[PDB]
């Protein structure tokens, strides 16, 4: 929690959620193999418990759920890749935020299976449906919109 | 599970019923939601009369017309049968 | 088990409770003071938002408990280029 | 008994799964084995389990080596080599 | 009715369950990958594991399953 607080990021602003989400972290070519193999849910699981900052993007933009959905192995270790989605978006990440390049994690989820998870882990509302047509139809948000809701259209 | 969008004046309704189904049950709902005389129910759809014993599927909406997404319009002039005066939604703003 | 819902511009809405309790502003403003406990009108007055992002939200409301939990055919809501950007701030308000 | 011979057929073809992910383990630790030497072997790594019959072996190893996981070696049939 | 108590035979909703080659479940390792991987779908929603893909590629251009050419996602 100590260590949340202070907020730690990479050079491409991967916060320590990111990290443990990310399967790019890389890992020592020690005994470390055997043990540390990312995404692991029991770490993302540990942060999310701990206060991480779960809506925190990167410098790209992506959120913690914009990564895990990239995952290139959703059989392999389903029973992982599983338990860390429900735990991003029970945490309260947004299931339709966008990057600096406006990719939905569904869009970037690149993958069947994590689609899947993804779209039954969704929890729909009006809000983000109204955001996501000002976004995709260029409408003039600055000044006419609560100062709350900025960002919300800024990521949605 | 069809989808309407009953219509009065200014009051809307907005209720769910079953494809192959008559308007009998229609017209009871909307008098139990709406405490009025049971005879003064005369559904319109796109300005005209329709039977009271003819199925809903087939009296000009269905599940691929009526969505909850999109619900079509069901005008519920009351006997005084009134004209149709459904006050249409305020437009939106001109946007720039 | 039915809630009225009366926009600024005098336009009256009715929607089922049920379908009405997933905004929590609505919930909030049917608890309280004014619960006005005849089961059927329980009318709420909006002073602020126009009667087309009222439908809309109504629509929204069916449309979501609808499709609360279904398989992948889930359609798109279509909304209108001009009726965003006042249906945002009527969702912020209602949180929905 | 018309379905305890279900189960009496399930363990043997579960007994055939088992056999040949033994002989891909076993050889490719090594790259290499003689036919007994690799019989052997696959018995004293499946004692914790049923005793493997010496035709059922034989069995799986040729299905193995037609699956191409495992090929015959050039000098005679009791030489196996890897795949 | 009265009361009524049943059974749920709860599963992962993947379409695909088994690798058709080496008779093994996908969550779990292929044969070849125990002793000490990724999994390839292909386009007649035939999925298997990749090392049990590459040795049937190596063997023949034909679907495991019915006489279909093979191809990647
Ligand atoms: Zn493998
Ligand atoms: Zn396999
Ligand atoms: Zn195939």
């Amino acid at each position: 929690y100590n260590l949340i607080h202070l907020d730690p990021r990479t050079r491409e602003g991967f916060t320590l959620l990111h990290l443990a989400v990310n399967s790019n972290t890389p890992v020592d070519d020690f005994h470390t193999n055997d043990v540390c193999s990312f995404p692991n849910a029991l770490v993302t699981k540990l942060l999310l418990d701990c206060g991480a900052e779960v809506n925190a993007v990167d410098n790209e933009g992506n959120s913690a759920l914009h990564i895990i959905v990239q995952y290139n192995r959703p059989i392999s270790d389903f029973l992982t890749l599983h338990s860390i989605i429900i735990s991003l978006v029970e945490a309260g990440a947004h299931t339709d935020m966008t990057n600096k390049q406006n990719k939905t994690p569904l869009d970037k989820s690149t993958t069947g299976v994590s689609e899947i998870l993804l779209k039954t882990q969704m929890k729909m509302s009006l809000k983000c449906l109204a955001a996501r047509a000002v976004r995709a139809n260029d409408i003039n948000y600055q000044d006419q919109i609560p100062r709350t809701l900025e960002e919300f259209v800024g990521f949605h | 599970d069809v989808f309407l969008m009953i219509r009065r004046h200014k009051t809307t309704i907005f209720t769910d019923a079953k494809e192959s189904s008559t308007v009998f049950e229609l017209k009871r709902i909307v008098e139990g939601i709406l405490k009025r005389p049971p005879d003064e129910q005369r559904l319109y759809k796109d300005d005209q009369l329709l039977d009271d014993g003819k199925t809903l599927g087939e009296c000009g909406f269905t599940s691929q017309t009526a969505r909850p997404q999109a619900p079509a319009t069901v005008g519920l002039a009351f006997r005084a049968f009134e004209a149709l005066c459904i006050e249409p939604f305020s437009s939106p703003p001109e946007l720039p | 088990m039915y809630v009225k819902l009366i926009s600024s511009d005098g336009h009256e809405f009715i929607v089922k409770r049920e379908h009405a309790l997933t905004s929590g502003t609505i919930k909030a403003m049917l608890s309280g003071p004014g619960q006005f406990a005849e089961n059927e009108t329980n009318e709420v007055n909006f002073r602020e938002i126009p009667s087309h992002v009222l439908s809309k939200v109504c629509m929204y409301f069916t449309y979501k408990v609808r499709y609360t939990n279904s398989s992948t055919e889930i359609p798109e809501f279509p909304i209108a280029p001009e009726i965003a950007l006042e249906l945002l701030m009527a969702a912020n308000f209602l949180d929905c | 008994p018309q379905e305890m011979e279900q189960t009496r057929s399930a363990v043997d073809e579960d007994r055939k799964m088992y056999l040949q992910a033994a002989i891909v383990r076993i050889m490719k630790a090594r790259k290499v084995l003689r036919h007994n030497a690799l019989i052997q072997e696959v018995i004293s790594q499946s004692r914790a389990r049923f005793n493997p019959s010496i035709s059922m072996i034989k069995k799986c190893i040729e299905v193995l080596i037609d699956k191409q996981y495992i090929e015959r070696s050039q000098a005679s049939a009791d030489e196996y080599s890897y795949v | 009715v009265k009361k009524w108590n049943a059974v749920a035979l709860w599963a992962w909703d993947i379409v695909v369950d088994n690798c058709a080659i080496c008779r093994n479940h996908i969550m779990d390792l292929c044969i070849e990958c125990q002793a000490n991987c990724t999994v390839a779908w292909g386009v007649c929603n035939h999925a298997f594991h990749f090392h049990c893909i590459s040795r049937w590629l190596k063997t023949r251009q034909v679907c495991p399953l019915d006489n279909r050419e093979w191809e990647f996602q």
